């Protein structure tokens, strides 16, 4: 009966159980293009498969906790409740903020969330766990973008970079990132090669892909620093002291370095700005599972799930009320 | 509740600090006898 943790983002799906330190499956993700469900049968589908093939458990005995995007619509999840309690008939259920539980796995409740995945990256400032809706700040610069760039890089090299071989397309300009990009100004460069042995020295390309998150838009740095603008007066400083990363798309070498002197050179000299380093890759794609396993472990989350009690009091109108 | 989490964390990260600098300890006089 050990409760179960999963996250439904956007490009890559965590799950597991609330007491254990990593998603035990964690497969790609759609019917979440823009941030929320799309496709409610594509949705109920994936996790279905998930309860039954990568967990092999029936969801009417687990407790059940998911998590939802910052900017996500009300009546996303209202629907998500009723179709969870009708269908999978769990017995109690809770609904997070994915930059909550970042912020959470930090252990620093008061924070500023930088984040991003399919199609979208994103500035939140939490405080308290509450994240305040007026201060996000979303800019299309994501992830996707970059490895579209080194898709077009590509086929610029004239490589040969149904839907698996789409999928592997995928993978590959992400792998890549990976081993390649860095944040004749590059120097000799790395050897990496494609699976069949073929490959480039692929040179000042891995320093300009990367520079389109800043300069192809509002870039990442005016992201967070319009985001604090947008938000309270005097909790500013507590926001920069606290800033933090997360989603393994943020995982490029020396990115978060650059993040820091863009903020530090951004910032008022004077200010505590600082990031916390969760750069591995590891914690960077566990943090916001890490988050809800932890929500979902303490012995007050007894009490603060949605129990299927009170849905059979009452409708969709809980969530609202139960889930920040 | 999270924060509370964390601080017993810390609690158990400090009494480890103290437990591991003891040890160390206990170790550099075992290796000088």
């Amino acid at each position: 009966v050990g409760a179960l943790v999963f996250d439904i983002g956007s490009y890559t799906v965590r799950a597991g159980y609330a007491g254990e330190d990593c998603p035990k499956v964690d497969f790609p993700t759609s019917p979440l293009k823009n941030g929320m469900v799309e496709d409610w049968d594509s949705f109920q589908a994936i996790l279905d498969h998930t309860y039954k093939m990568h967990v092999k458990s029936e969801a009417s005995l687990h407790p059940v906790l998911m998590s939802e995007a910052p900017w996500n619509t009300r009546a996303k999840r209202e629907k998500l409740t009723e179709l969870m309690f009708e269908h999978y008939n769990i017995p109690a259920f809770f609904l997070c903020k994915t930059a909550v539980l970042t912020a959470f796995a930090n252990g620093r409740s008061t924070g500023l969330i930088l984040d991003s995945g399919a199609t979208h990256t994103t500035a939140i400032p939490v405080h308290d766990g509450y994240v305040l809706q007026q201060g996000i700040v979303k800019s299309p610069l994501a992830g996707d973008f970059i490895t579209m760039q080194c898709r077009e890089l590509f086929q610029e090299m004239n490589i040969e970079l149904r839907s698996w071989h789409n999928y592997m397309c995928n993978c590959v300009i992400q792998d890549f990132q990976a081993s390649v990009l860095q944040v004749a100004a590059q120097m000799p460069t790395v050897h990496y090669e494609f699976p069949n042995g073929y490959n480039c020295d692929f040179g000042a390309e891995r320093l300009k892909i990367p520079e389109g998150l800043f300069d192809p838009m509002l870039g990442v740095s005016h992201v967070v620093t319009t985001s604090v603008g947008m938000c309270d007066i005097d909790i500013r400083p507590g926001l920069y002291g606290s800033v933090i990363v997360a989603g393994g798309n943020t995982l490029i070498q020396s990115f978060t370095d650059r993040l820091n002197r863009e903020l530090s050179q951004k910032t008022p000299p004077s200010m505590r700005l600082k990031l916390i380093a969760n750069n591995t890759t590891v914690e960077r794609r566990f943090s916001s599972w890490i988050g809800g396993s932890i929500l979902a472990s303490l012995g007050t989350f007894q009490q603060m799930w949605i129990s299927k009690q009170e849905y059979e009091e009452g409708g969709k109108q809980c969530v609202e009320r139960k889930c920040p | 509740e999270i924060e509370c989490f964390w601080s017993n964390i810390e609690q158990v990260v400090e009494i480890k600090l103290r437990v591991e600098l003891e040890e160390k300890r206990k170790k550099a006089l075992n290796l000088q006898k």
